RNA sequence: GGGGCCUGACUGCGAGGCCUGCAAGCCGAGCAGGGGCGAAAGCCGGGCCUAGUGAACCGGUGGUCCCGUGUGGAAGGGCCA
RNA sequence: CUGGUGUUGGCUCUUGGUCGCGCCUGCGUAGGAUAGGUGGGAGCCUGUGAACCCCCGCCUCCGGGUGGGGGGGAGGCGCCGGUGAAAUACCACCCUGGCGCGGCUGGGGGCCUAACCCUCGGAUGGGGGGACAGCGCUUGGCGGGCAGUUUGACUGGGGCGG
RNA sequence: GCGUAGGGUUAGGCGGGACCUAAGGUGAAGCCGAAAGGCGUAGCCGAAGGGCAGCCGGUUAAUAUUCCGGCCCUUCCCGCA
RNA sequence: CGUAGGGAAACCGAGUCCGAACAGGGCGCAGCGGCCGCAAAGUCCGCGGCCGUGGACCCGAAACCGGGCGAGCUAGCCCUGGCCAGGGUGAAGCUGGGGUGAGACCCAGUGGAGGCCCGAACCGGUGGGGGAUGCAAACCCCUCGGAUGAGCUGGGGCUAGGAGUGAAAAGCUAACCGAGCCCGGAGAUAGCUGGUUCUCCCCGAAAUGACUUUAGGGUCAGCCUCAGGC
RNA sequence: GUGGUUCGUGGAGCCAUGGGGGAAUCUGGGCGGACCACCGCCUAAGGCUAAGUACUCCGGGUGACCGAUAGCGCACCAGUA
RNA sequence: GAGCCGGUAGCGGGCGUGGAUCCCUGGAUGUCCGAAUGGGGGAACCCGGCCGGCGGGAACGCCGGUCACCGCGCGCGCGGGGGGAACCUGGGGAACUGAAACAUCUCAGUACCCAGAGGAGAGGAAAGAGAAAUCGACUCCCUGAGUAGCGGCGAGCGAAAGGGGACCAGCCUAAACCGUCCGGCUUGUCCGGGCGGGGUCGUGGGGCCCUCGGACCGAAUCCCCAGCCUAGCCGAA
């Protein structure tokens, strides 16, 4: 019997993944545990729809985001503070960064989201990673200089 | 030896033929009946033991048509049919056939 | 009884008859086809004779090429042995 | 009573057949040497480092083959002709048989569990049996347990005999 | 002890019920069978078993532990303590 | 239905089939007077005899089958109650004495066991006589068996027809049980027996042969009869 | 494996189905007597549907039907004694 | 339209032109049993719950109403249960007998049992028939025909097409597609279940998509009527 999975079962077939398997073991074992659904007409369409969904989401936000990078990618974070040579008196973070974009460019944006472990601590210029998407990150570089 | 209760089968009767001596077609005389006698045809009935709205359902059903079992509840799912019990939710299956 | 060449221990029929409850069983001249023995006339349709047998139904084998279930074939049959 | 199949599922071992691949293997006069067949076919080889030396398995018809590993590290076999029915470097497609992975099945062993069956003051569950048993279609057998019948005529009465 | 007509059987306590269970019968649940129907814990039905409060005498042509008489008793409803 | 038949058939056709045949054979093929009338193949309705199919001339089985009714008789079991006068023998156990190392065991009293004994009711039915269109479709009298047991018994129940019960006789299952009774299939079948109704008139048999699971029944021939023809 | 049809396994299709395996949507599928092809007919697996047809407890008409052993078992107080 | 209080006279009393008895249609009443149904029950008997009334009425008793089970449908409503002489269809289904024994076969899917239906029941609008290059639902009768065929090819069984008649009639759904209400979790372009639209055929048709064109048929359900039925009346000499 071709029946539709709910859970990976190892060595048989992926969640979501279709096989044939012998009728006893479909509805004495996998269908009742819910491990599983027969792969009819009915609930057949069911899988062949979420997919859209779970494959129009995602293919959303890898575009909502390379929507983003361009916006960014074509500008630069200035940040001015209050320093005496390269070192800095205070710090810029992320949060800090944030104002920035919220402040100039008129962009809002997560903290957390951004790599930067350390808060910067002398001058310079920095790129750095904000990562809204896995395997989609942003370079955005960010001009920190005093007065 | 009753009577499906998804396929309204039901026992048949058939004469039980006894022949003897070779074919034609195989070069021979002919058969020949030695004994007719009645018997009766049974659908090959079993059980068929369902959990449906948390509760269980088991039909007597011929092993044709027991994938047709699950098909009527995977058709009942769009029913009112939680506080009901066992006799209802057959009775409210079978309406579907 | 001996021997020579031979296959009539024929095919296709068969007038007329014995016998006879039916059905069977029996004798059979002669005509053609093709042959055999004979110089020829002629004989030869197994055996000097009278028993050595078994009706139909069903089916087997060879042959015929008659029917073939819309049509051409085949399945399966019928006729001959 | 019994084999096949439906109810009827899961995992592993050991054997059987298959297709899929890595592969490898084939022994007459003759002829370098151990020729599987029909090809394609007069060039293929080495830093995807050569003739030749040694170390392990592999098959060994006792002659070799192949895989290899190190040294060296740049040579070697083709057509040419020897030769036989068929002849060689090389590149495919198929066989011989045999080996390992994968297939898909058939048997046997072992263990699960959830169908199925029995059980449990409690029951969407626990526990034992366990895909056997029970049951359905089907094969073949045993089968006076029951059922329908047959068990001849002539005959100095019938039967025995004939 | 036959034909016609008339009269005669009086119970809160005797027997049976509105009380109970037995074998068995039926039979929510549940199981089974081509139909009819066949099973089936509980429950219900089921007696000459269990349980329950009347003894004596008189009376009538015909009934009485039934009416009468005397002496006892049971259960239920209401009310008082 | 008839006008065309022959052949297994294609198919031919007054011919056709077996066949090489122009051969031989099988089954087949053709009105009366003077156009008329008359007759006829054939066909149609009537009437009559006979035959086939149905109960088929009438009555009669022993039996088979189907669906129902019966355990108020009788058989076994289940539930609940009842009955067994009186007398006789006198087991184990107990008490005591004797007995021994303790015992086993022996005797006397108590005691009251048993498909124990004699004998009524109750249940039975051994032998004899009576009875025999009986008092009685199993009875009467005399004798007899058991009679605290595997006993008898009232009441309420259950088991049935190829089935029930059965201390077993194939006994019983509503007075006949080797498969109950009723009703139906049904008018089963009957090659057997019986029964077949008015009159007169003419003829007038057979009881043989052959075959026949045939021998007391049937098919053909034989012998009888009627109509027409020669 | 059976049943129905004239079809008793027969060459055995067609209609129906108890068991097993198990599709397709007009370029589909069933059929025309095993099977193959050509040619044709039809369009299953949901259902409904008047009249013409059958019977006679009932009422009526009518008989070369009976006339109290006949005619229904009952002409009458009969499914009665 | 003049007698009546049944067959039934009598005793004993009434009624009727102020139209009786009698006949026909509707209505009321209609104890108790019976599918029997409040519960039981050895049918016509026995014992209860609820609401309301009577009696002096609380106990007791009578009166009226209501209370069994099943299916279907959102405790309450519509339906079922049983009977009927045969006739009808479905689920089952013998035997004697015939074959001059008998088993296949026949008797026969008849008799019988069961469920169901109705004034009729079944069947019925071709996935048909079968050779006409044709027929056109089904049912019944004739005929085809004891033909074709079936058969221990024994006894026996026994069609269909076509033709002539009676009657005459054809329809609704399912699926694709549009919309809508509900519920499921695994959140939609989803799946599922209701309802509505749409659609129903074989020269194949239908949906969706463009494009062109925009009244006559008519019920088997409903209504009115004639006609008919269930009592009657006039009727020549
Ligand atoms: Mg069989
Ligand atoms: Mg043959
Ligand atoms: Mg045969
Ligand atoms: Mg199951
Ligand atoms: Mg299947
Ligand atoms: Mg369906
Ligand atoms: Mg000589
Ligand atoms: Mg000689
Ligand atoms: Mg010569
Ligand atoms: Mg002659
Ligand atoms: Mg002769
Ligand atoms: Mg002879
Ligand atoms: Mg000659
Ligand atoms: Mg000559
Ligand atoms: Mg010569
Ligand atoms: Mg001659
Ligand atoms: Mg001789
Ligand atoms: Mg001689
Ligand atoms: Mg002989
Ligand atoms: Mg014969
Ligand atoms: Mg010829
Ligand atoms: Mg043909
Ligand atoms: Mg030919
Ligand atoms: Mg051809
Ligand atoms: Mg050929
Ligand atoms: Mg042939
Ligand atoms: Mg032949
Ligand atoms: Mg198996
Ligand atoms: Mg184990
Ligand atoms: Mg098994
Ligand atoms: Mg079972
Ligand atoms: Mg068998
Ligand atoms: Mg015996
Ligand atoms: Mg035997
Ligand atoms: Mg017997
Ligand atoms: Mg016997
Ligand atoms: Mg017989
Ligand atoms: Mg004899
Ligand atoms: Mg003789
Ligand atoms: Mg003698
Ligand atoms: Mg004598
Ligand atoms: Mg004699
Ligand atoms: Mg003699
Ligand atoms: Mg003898
Ligand atoms: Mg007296
Ligand atoms: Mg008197
Ligand atoms: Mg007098
Ligand atoms: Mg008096
Ligand atoms: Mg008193
Ligand atoms: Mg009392
Ligand atoms: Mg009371
Ligand atoms: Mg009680
Ligand atoms: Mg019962
Ligand atoms: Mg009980
Ligand atoms: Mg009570
Ligand atoms: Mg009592
Ligand atoms: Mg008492
Ligand atoms: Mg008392
Ligand atoms: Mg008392
Ligand atoms: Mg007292
Ligand atoms: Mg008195
Ligand atoms: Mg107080
Ligand atoms: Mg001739
Ligand atoms: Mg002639
Ligand atoms: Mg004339
Ligand atoms: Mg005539
Ligand atoms: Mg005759
Ligand atoms: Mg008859
Ligand atoms: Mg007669
Ligand atoms: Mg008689
Ligand atoms: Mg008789
Ligand atoms: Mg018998
Ligand atoms: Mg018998
Ligand atoms: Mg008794
Ligand atoms: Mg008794
Ligand atoms: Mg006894
Ligand atoms: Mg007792
Ligand atoms: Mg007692
Ligand atoms: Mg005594
Ligand atoms: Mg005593
Ligand atoms: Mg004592
Ligand atoms: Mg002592
Ligand atoms: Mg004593
Ligand atoms: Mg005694
Ligand atoms: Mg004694
Ligand atoms: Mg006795
Ligand atoms: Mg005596
Ligand atoms: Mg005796
Ligand atoms: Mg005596
Ligand atoms: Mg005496
Ligand atoms: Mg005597
Ligand atoms: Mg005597
Ligand atoms: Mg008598
Ligand atoms: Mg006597
Ligand atoms: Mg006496
Ligand atoms: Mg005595
Ligand atoms: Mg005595
Ligand atoms: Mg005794
Ligand atoms: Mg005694
Ligand atoms: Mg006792
Ligand atoms: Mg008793
Ligand atoms: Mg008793
Ligand atoms: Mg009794
Ligand atoms: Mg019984
Ligand atoms: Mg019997
Ligand atoms: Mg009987
Ligand atoms: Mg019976
Ligand atoms: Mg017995
Ligand atoms: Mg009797
Ligand atoms: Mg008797
Ligand atoms: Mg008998
Ligand atoms: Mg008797
Ligand atoms: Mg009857
Ligand atoms: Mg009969
Ligand atoms: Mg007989
Ligand atoms: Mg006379
Ligand atoms: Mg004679
Ligand atoms: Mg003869
Ligand atoms: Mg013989
Ligand atoms: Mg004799
Ligand atoms: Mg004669
Ligand atoms: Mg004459
Ligand atoms: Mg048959
Ligand atoms: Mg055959
Ligand atoms: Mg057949
Ligand atoms: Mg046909
Ligand atoms: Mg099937
Ligand atoms: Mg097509
Ligand atoms: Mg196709
Ligand atoms: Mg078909
Ligand atoms: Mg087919
Ligand atoms: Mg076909
Ligand atoms: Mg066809
Ligand atoms: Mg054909
Ligand atoms: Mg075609
Ligand atoms: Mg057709
Ligand atoms: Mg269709
Ligand atoms: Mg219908
Ligand atoms: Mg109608
Ligand atoms: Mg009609
Ligand atoms: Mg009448
Ligand atoms: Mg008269
Ligand atoms: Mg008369
Ligand atoms: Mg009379
Ligand atoms: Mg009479
Ligand atoms: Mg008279
Ligand atoms: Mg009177
Ligand atoms: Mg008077
Ligand atoms: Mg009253
Ligand atoms: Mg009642
Ligand atoms: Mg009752
Ligand atoms: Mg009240
Ligand atoms: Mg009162
Ligand atoms: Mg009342
Ligand atoms: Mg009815
Ligand atoms: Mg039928
Ligand atoms: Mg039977
Ligand atoms: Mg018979
Ligand atoms: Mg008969
Ligand atoms: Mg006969
Ligand atoms: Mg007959
Ligand atoms: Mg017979
Ligand atoms: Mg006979
Ligand atoms: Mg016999
Ligand atoms: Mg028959
Ligand atoms: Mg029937
Ligand atoms: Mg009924
Ligand atoms: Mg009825
Ligand atoms: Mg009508
Ligand atoms: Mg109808
Ligand atoms: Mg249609
Ligand atoms: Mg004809
Ligand atoms: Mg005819
Ligand atoms: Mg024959
Ligand atoms: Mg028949
Ligand atoms: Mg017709
Ligand atoms: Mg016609
Ligand atoms: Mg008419
Ligand atoms: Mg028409
Ligand atoms: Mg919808
Ligand atoms: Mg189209
Ligand atoms: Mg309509
Ligand atoms: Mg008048």
């Amino acid at each position: 019997m071709k029946v539709i999975l709910l859970e990976p079962l190892e060595n048989l077939g992926d969640v979501g993944q279709v096989v044939d398997v012998k009728p006893g073991y479909a509805r004495n074992y996998l269908l009742p545990r819910g491990l599983a659904v027969l792969a009819t007409e009915s609930n057949l369409k069911a899988l062949e729809a979420r997919i859209r969904a779970q494959a129009k989401r995602l293919a959303e936000r890898k575009a909502e985001a390379e929507r983003l990078k361009e916006i960014l990618e074509n500008l630069t974070l200035t940040i001015p503070v209050r320093a005496g040579e390269t070192k800095i008196y205070g710090s810029v973070t992320a949060k800090d960064i944030a104002e920035a974009l919220s402040r100039q460019h008129g962009v809002t944006i997560d903290p957390k989201r951004l790599a930067l472990e350390k808060p910067i601590k002398e001058l310079g210029e920095y790129v750095l990673t904000y990562k809204p998407h896995p395997e989609v990150p942003i370079q955005l570089k960010v001009s920190v200089v005093a007065q | 030896s009753k009577v499906c209760e998804i396929s309204g089968k039901r026992p048949i009767v058939a004469n039980s033929i006894q022949r003897r001596g070779k074919a034609k077609r195989e070069g021979g005389v002919g058969k020949k009946t030695t004994g007719i006698s009645k018997r009766r045809q049974y659908p090959n009935l079993q059980k068929v033991r369902v959990r449906v709205a948390g509760q269980e359902i088991t039909f007597r059903v011929a092993a044709s048509h027991i994938p047709k079992v699950y098909e009527l509840v995977e058709r009942a799912k769009g029913l009112k049919l939680e506080g009901l019990s066992p006799k209802e939710i057959k009775k409210e299956l079978l309406k579907l056939l």
